[PDB]
């Protein structure tokens, strides 16, 4: 017999002691090696309730990524309130590695294997595992990158869709590549992101169709963010240690859903910023100018964060804007199928 | 204790802007959304939107899109949220509240004290004060009524006292009414013994701070 | 949109009695999604109940939230003076239109007074004629201006006090505004008052220019 419980997890990874890359360095002293022979036991005739929105595994992962970033990033200036810290800011090696989350003795992780499980409610295909799959701690906004895919249909996740303050996570079932480049090609901060418009617009139309099912067949319209810091109004992510800000207006083009020119490549204008707002909470940091040469990163778009416009208007349509409420929601997007229980 | 303290009441011309602040205290500012709510005098509460201090992301009510130009911002260091309203119209005259959900219940609002914003083309003007004279047919050993008509001022408020506060029994000072001129008017009345009309002096003290106007008006039976 | 319907619109109860306020929703909701607020006149709202049934800290135990599905209730036992107020329910971003809880007392007829315009005001070109209805209950009252027996409509404005906390009565002023020229065209100015406490309407009058 078991019951829902929280406990201190530990992490496992394939980090290497010879690697200078900062995730590897953190995971070398903060995690144990990955289980060579992972065991998963499918529990016959067991129904179990999950709640991805109230899952302490998420909070624990959050604290790890905060500690990782705190020990790794080296901005020229750290700013907090009135406190200013100038320090050396050498260019670092930055590339997230998969981190596994594991239970200690007396506990186990239950895992929902229902293919269209939305994150809350009963799960009828439950297995037990010692460790999660490897999750890359990718810090990004608007788009979820390099994550896992929904196995069957596109899944809409929300604690409550009627509640406009609750984050919506759209889980894709097919990846769309996003190809970002700061060319060696003169504005050194000017960059761009290329997306296959045919692939993307097909997926985005699929997303709108799934949103329709959850919102009483109302018309689904996208709009750009109404306000916020640049990390919010733009697709924000890091590539090779550099902080990228990409304009996603073209990525949510209502004309290309439901006619001429939407098949070509979508090019998003981007900027690399030296001065950023810290996602850990309150704080500003300034980094050195971008590294020389071509800066390039290809990522998989595997999810979208959305916010729905609140308030009451005679509604033919619901309006959604890219961006979610919280960095922890990124961890939720991967941890949704897991729950810790205590063995009795 | 959770506390939200807003900036003071404002008066604007049509077309102008106003920025209302909302200073939070008693909790960890970045972990709670700030909402804004308006209430037109005499009407109900209407949610305007929220801001998320973690990033400054916002959600503006569809009900006010195209009807109210607003911008929500915050300063995390100062733990203050701001509501900026531009291109004001007379219909934007309202009390604006900021609010924060009770812990664990984002839509169970804890309220700031409110900020009145008046939008009017009227210009600042002190009142004229006229006597409401006690009737000469007041019952001999009964009760008389008298008062002051405080007319054609802008903006609110005026205060009215009687005999510098030494008379408060039986005093009614009415809510101001907005006239079609765009100026306000109110009356303050008091009931007093009819026997006192020939011996007791009654003075209404009117103060209109926005125009730095003060009036001490003696109210007496009208001579025949 | 969640449509909230509060009922009744107005409650008239004696102090000591129990008030039962309803908030009904067009669709079933979760309890956590509902709050009750109290608003005294001229004041900000104050949170009473959060999450449908939880009394906010400092809120007296005589306030109790209950309900589920589509029907939520705020019950106020042993009404005190400060409890006579407007109460709003909130569900997510939506507010009910409010229930006003008003103090019941014995019927009280208004004392009625009429005031001619001052000579000083007339000098400036305008005449304000004022009718005062003092210390009555209930609030409902009709004031009718008559000028040489001609019923006037549209040239007066009324103001009513908040219910008096001390004696639970209301008072009301009605102001008839005329140009000096129009005022001088007529002799008899009268306000006629109808109220539950009067067996028949009371009229107060004066003749212009007469003591
Ligand atoms: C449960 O899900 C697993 C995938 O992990 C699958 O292999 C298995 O067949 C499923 N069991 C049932 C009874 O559907
Ligand atoms: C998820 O599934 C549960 C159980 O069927 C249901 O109660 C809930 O509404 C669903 N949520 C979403 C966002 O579809
Ligand atoms: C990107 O997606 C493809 C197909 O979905 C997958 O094979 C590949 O491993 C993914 N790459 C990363 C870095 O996640
Ligand atoms: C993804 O899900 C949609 C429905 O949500 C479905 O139409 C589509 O075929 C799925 N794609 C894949 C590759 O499974
Ligand atoms: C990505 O962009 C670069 C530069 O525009 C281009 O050379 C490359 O072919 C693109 N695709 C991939 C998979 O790198
Ligand atoms: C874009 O993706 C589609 C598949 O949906 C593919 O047929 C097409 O060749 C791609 N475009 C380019 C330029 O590779
Ligand atoms: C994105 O680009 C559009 C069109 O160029 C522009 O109107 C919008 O302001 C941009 N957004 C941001 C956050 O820069
Ligand atoms: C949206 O797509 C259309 C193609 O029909 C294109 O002409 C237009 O420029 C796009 N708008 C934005 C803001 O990207
Ligand atoms: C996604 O993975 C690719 C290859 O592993 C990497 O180059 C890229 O930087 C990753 N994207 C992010 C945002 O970390
Ligand atoms: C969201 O709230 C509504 C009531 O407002 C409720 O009917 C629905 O079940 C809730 N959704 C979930 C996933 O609990
Ligand atoms: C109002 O108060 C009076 C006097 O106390 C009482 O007779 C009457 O029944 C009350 N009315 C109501 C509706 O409580």
């Amino acid at each position: 017999v078991w019951k829902d419980a929280d406990t201190t997890l530990f992490c496992a990874s394939d980090a290497k002691a010879h690697e200078t890359e900062v995730h590897n360095v953190w995971a070398t002293h903060a995690c144990v090696p990955t289980d060579p022979n992972p065991q998963e036991i499918h529990l016959e005739n067991v129904t179990e309730n999950f709640n991805m929105w109230k899952n302490n595994m998420v909070e624990q992962m959050q604290e790890d990524v905060i500690s990782l970033w705190d020990q790794s990033l080296q901005p020229c200036v750290k700013l907090t309130g009135g406190s200013v810290i100038k320090q050396a800011c050498p260019k670092i090696s930055f590339d997230p590695i998969p981190i596994h989350y594991c239970t200690p003795a007396g506990y186990v992780i239950l895992k929902c294997n229902d293919k269209n499980f939305n994150g809350t409610g009963p799960c009828k295909n439950v297995s037990s595992v010692q460790c999660t799959h490897g999750i890359k701690p990718v810090v990004s906004t608007q788009l979820l990158l390099n994550g896992s895919l929904a196995e069957e249909e596109i899944i809409i996740r929300s604690e409550n869709l009627t509640n406009n303050a609750k984050t919506i996570i759209v889980h894709l079932n097919k990846s769309v590549e996003i190809n970002c480049t700061r060319p060696s090609n003169g504005d050194i901060r000017k960059a761009y992101c290329e997306i296959n418009g045919t692939k993307w617009n097909k997926v985005l139309k699929q997303v709108t169709e799934k949103l329709k099912e959850h919102f009483n067949n109302k018309t689904i319209i996208f709009q750009p963010p109404s306000g916020g810091d640049l990390e919010i109004t733009m697709h924000h992510f890091n590539c090779r240690g550099e902080f990228f800000y990409c304009n996603t207006t073209q990525l949510f083009n209502n004309t290309c859903i439901g006619m001429k020119g939407c098949n070509g490549t979508i090019t998003l204008p981007c900027k690399i910023k030296q001065i950023i707002n810290m996602w850990q909470g309150t704080g500003q940091a300034m980094y050195a100018p971008p590294i020389d040469g071509k800066i390039n990163c290809v990522s998989n778009i595997t999810g979208i964060l959305l916010t729905r416009d609140g308030g009451a208007n005679n509604t033919s349509n619901e309006t959604f804007r890219p961006g979610g409420g919280n960095i922890k929601d990124n961890w939720r997007s991967e941890l949704y199928k897991y729950k810790v229980v205590q063995i009795e | 204790q959770v506390r939200l303290v807003q900036s003071g009441n404002q008066v604007r011309k049509p077309g102008a802007s106003v920025r209302i602040s909302c200073e939070a205290s008693g909790y960890k500012f970045i972990d709670h959304f700030i909402h804004w709510v308006r209430q037109v005098p005499g009407h109900g509460l209407e949610w305007l939107g929220w801001i998320n201090p973690r990033g400054g992301g916002v959600n503006y009510s569809r009900s006010f899109q195209g009807k109210l130009s607003m911008t929500m911002t915050r300063d995390n260091f100062e733990e203050t949220a701001y509501l900026d309203l531009s291109k004001l119209n007379p219909g934007d005259t309202a009390v604006y509240f900021c609010a924060r959900g009770f812990a664990g219940y984002e839509w169970s609002f804890i309220w700031g004290q409110g900020t009145l914003v008046i939008v009017s083309s009227a210009s600042t003007k002190g009142p004229s004060v006229f006597p409401l004279a006690p009737s000469s047919k007041s019952t001999s050993g009964g009760t008389a009524a008298l008062g002051c008509l405080v007319k054609d001022y802008f903006p609110e408020p005026v205060t009215v006292s009687w005999n510098s506060g030494a008379l408060t029994s039986g005093v009614h000072t009415f809510p101001a009414v907005l006239q079609s001129s765009g100026l306000y008017s109110l009356s303050s009345v008091v009931t007093v013994p009819s026997s006192s009309l020939g011996t007791q002096t009654y003075i209404c003290n009117v103060n209109h701070k926005p125009s730095n106007t003060k009036v001490d008006k003696k109210v007496e039976p009208k001579s025949c | 949109e969640i449509v909230l319907t509060q009922s009744p619109g107005t409650l008239s109860l004696s102090p000591g009695e129990t008030a039962t306020l309803s908030c009904r929703t067009s669709q079933g909701i979760l309890s956590n999604q509902l709050a009750w607020h109290q608003q005294r006149r001229g004041q900000p709202p104050r949170l009473l109940i959060y999450g449908g049934s939880n009394r906010a800290p400092g809120i007296p135990e005589r306030f109790t939230g209950s309900g589920s599905g589509t029907d939520f209730v705020l019950t106020i036992k042993r009404l005190e003076r400060d409890d006579f107020a407007v109460y709003y329910c909130q569900i997510l971003e939506f507010f009910g239109r409010g229930t006003r809880v008003e103090m019941n007392r014995t019927v009280a007829a208004p004392s009625v007074f009429i005031f001619p315009p001052s000579d000083e005001q007339l000098k400036s070109g305008t005449a304000s004629v004022v009718c005062l209805l003092n210390n009555f209950y209930p609030r409902e009252a009709k004031v009718q201006w008559k000028v040489d027996n001609a019923l006037q409509s549209g040239n007066s404005q009324e103001s009513v006090t908040e219910q008096d906390s001390k004696d639970s009565t209301y008072s009301l002023s009605s102001t008839l505004t005329l140009s000096k020229a129009d005022y001088e065209k007529h002799k008899v100015y009268a306000c006629e008052v109808t109220h539950q406490g009067l067996s028949s309407p009371v009229t107060k009058s004066f003749n212009r220019g007469e003591c």
